[PDB]
């Protein structure tokens, strides 16, 4: 293949370091990058690298470079969901009964549960008061 | 089996790990099922069943709009009639801007 | 534009296919049927700011 | 006359949101296939749409 | 994570029962829709030749 020629062949390669002014792009002094998109031959042409990717439709023409524009203790939340928690519900059953709309109560308990659920369990909204009871009890 | 109260959901999301990220997949189902249970010209209101993630990732209308095919033409005769009739009263009608 | 919305209600009409046989599955039962969603009754437009604001 | 002997004789012888005019059909020779007799449905029923008063 | 693998699981059990609806006929068409198979013949005829020829093979 014919010798890509070396950017210090045009020379005048000024190490420009802008980006942009005024809005219009700054075009490098030095061809390298010009280079790595397309290589040069020995002649000053343009053998494009094929750009073999996906298409970004957006990405290939950019609008013409468009327009350049604290958590309570695990202890203390189980202590007062159960607190918040009525005999013989789980807390999707204390939500319920309380959402018929105490609106501050149910807010708590709302907001305490999701909380909970923030902690890395899922299985939340799905659990008896009897349960988070042995839990509580389990980790004290 | 259990209709969470309203009030959950709204303070789920107000307040905004693979369990959030499996349900992100199935968004262009709730965009589908939001679109499809659009309110028609002579509801001022339509409330819909929600089907929400317990993380307030991503949430479905969970239902299909079935009509009496009569009543849904009539319905939009009568829009044709009137929509007709106040345009050749407003001479001037402000469209709306958009965005 | 007339011509033209006849020229794709014969295409739909010809090209048609029957509906292919299948076994019943429903994507919202198998998500209710799972811990993760719960289910409520919302304003439209409620929804509509939360799929927006989902989306975003 | 002139368009009639023609077709006589031919048959025996970019986002373009906007359709192209080029495509339109019924530009006929025929008065019969241009001039339609219009349906007046007993001069009881109407077209659909249009203004009813019109 | 253990929720993130429960979650997944849960995921992809969603995704087979979705798949479901029309997996039996899916996959009999995918199963419905060589080289190997001419050369057998001469495959098969190989292996009666001895050792005695093999070594003896000569190179260009």
């Amino acid at each position: 293949k014919y010798d890509i020629l070396a950017s210090e062949d045009v020379e005048g390669q000024e190490a420009a370091t802008l980006p942009s002014e005024g809005g219009v792009r700054i075009t490098p002094f030095n061809l390298q990058e010009e280079m790595e998109e397309g290589h040069f031959d020995a002649d000053g042409n343009y053998f494009l690298n094929r750009d073999a990717q996906i298409r970004d439709s957006w990405l290939d023409n950019i609008d013409w470079v468009k327009i350049r524009e604290t958590s309570m203790s695990a202890q203390a939340l189980l202590e007062g969901l159960l607190e918040l928690l009525l005999p013989r519900e789980t807390v999707a059953g204390a939500l319920r009964r309380l959402g018929a709309r105490s609106p501050q109560r149910l807010d708590r308990l709302s907001g305490l549960a999701d909380q909970m659920v923030a902690r890395g369990n899922l299985g939340v909204y799905q659990e008896t008061r009897e349960r988070l009871a042995m839990r509580l009890k389990g980790l004290g | 089996k259990e209709d969470m109260p309203p009030e959950h959901v709204r303070k789920i999301i107000r307040d905004h790990k693979r369990v959030y990220l499996g349900a992100l997949k199935y968004m262009p189902h709730a965009v589908l099922k939001l679109l499809e249970n659009m309110p028609m010209p002579w509801e001022q209101i339509r409330d819909v069943p929600v089907l929400y993630h317990i993380t307030g990732a991503i949430s479905f209308v969970n239902e299909i709009p079935w009509v009496i095919e009569p009543v849904y033409i009539s319905q939009w005769g009568s829009m044709w009639i009137m929509m007709r009739r106040e345009k050749r009263d407003r001479r001037h009608f402000k469209r709306m801007r958009f965005p | 534009s007339y011509q033209k919305l006849l020229k794709y209600y014969v295409l739909n009409a010809l090209k048609h296919r029957p509906p292919k046989a299948q076994k019943k599955r429903y994507l919202f039962r198998s998500f209710k049927a799972t811990k993760f969603f719960q289910s409520t009754k919302l304003d439209w437009v409620e929804v509509g700011l939360q799929v927006c604001r989902q989306g975003y | 006359k002139s368009k009639e002997l023609h077709a006589i004789k031919e048959r025996y012888l970019k986002f373009v949101f906007e359709w192209d005019a080029s495509e339109d059909t019924s530009i006929d020779y025929n008065p019969l296939y241009k001039e339609r007799h219009q349906v007046q449905l007993l001069g009881r029923g109407f077209i659909a749409g249009i203004d009813l008063k019109q | 994570e253990k929720d993130d693998e429960e979650a997944d699981a849960i995921y992809a059990a969603l995704d087979k029962r979705m798949d479901e609806r029309r997996k039996e006929r899916r996959e009999q068409r995918e199963k419905e829709e060589k080289i190997q198979q001419q050369f057998s013949d001469l495959k098969r005829k190989l292996a009666e030749v001895t050792e005695e020829e093999w070594l003896s093979i000569p190179e260009v």
